[PDB]
């Protein structure tokens, strides 16, 4: 659950 | 998806800094995308658990107005568009911003040289 | 003479730059002096002794023709003005001499020409 | 010796 709520923050500079 | 490798730690370059600032283009990310004190963090960890980027570059200039990078060779700067704790002191709406010029101009430095010590 | 005694060592920053630049040509160094591979040294040397400043800020771009510094705020530039030839000597046999120029504070004229010298 | 030997080589930028 970690390394996939990192991606939930990098969407949000469209990474 | 699967759990990612670990990334060897190192400092940022100017080239360093450089090729982080196109990748990072190329890929679409940042560009227009507003920002905050929230936001700045997020990019430090990605350079970081991305590309082992030690988190001691991200440093733009006070405000207000145009927000330019203190360290020579990123190519993102932060610009005024047109509450949270996360908001910009100077109650300015900020946004991320790609300027190429920022390759082979100090415009930090040559702007606010008292932001250095 | 009095011996002088050593200076605490520190890396060339944009600003340091700057200041050793101006510094320099005050004195009435380096403008118009033929620059070699070991005289290249003897300014490392200088900078390290007299200012503590780490041998490390002076790198120029590969040539042929004007040598750009490739640390940002440095504002000593080559330009091309042999008999026998020495081994201290240009590769591309052009004799260079330092040049003054205050424009290489506001552009980096090295990454500009040759981005490919980098990395 | 050392001091002197330096202040030699500056001479060549024009310096010391």
């Amino acid at each position: 659950a970690y390394q996939q709520g990192q991606n939930q923050l990098y969407n949000e500079l469209n990474l | 998806v699967s759990v990612r490798p670990k990334v060897p730690l190192r400092t940022m370059s100017y080239k360093l800094a450089i090729d982080m600032s196109h990748f990072i283009k190329e890929k679409g990310g940042l560009e227009g995308i507003y920002y905050s004190a929230r936001r700045h963090r997020i990019l430090d960890i990605y350079l970081e658990k991305e590309e082992g980027i030690i988190p001691d570059w991200q440093d733009y200039t006070s405000g207000p107005g145009i927000r330019y990078p203190k360290t020579f060779g990123w190519l993102w700067k932060l610009v005024p568009v047109n509450t949270s704790q996360w908001d910009d002191p100077w109650g300015e709406v900020l946004a991320w911003k790609f300027d190429p010029t920022l390759a082979y101009t100090y415009e930090a430095y040559v702007r606010y040289p008292e932001e250095f010590g």
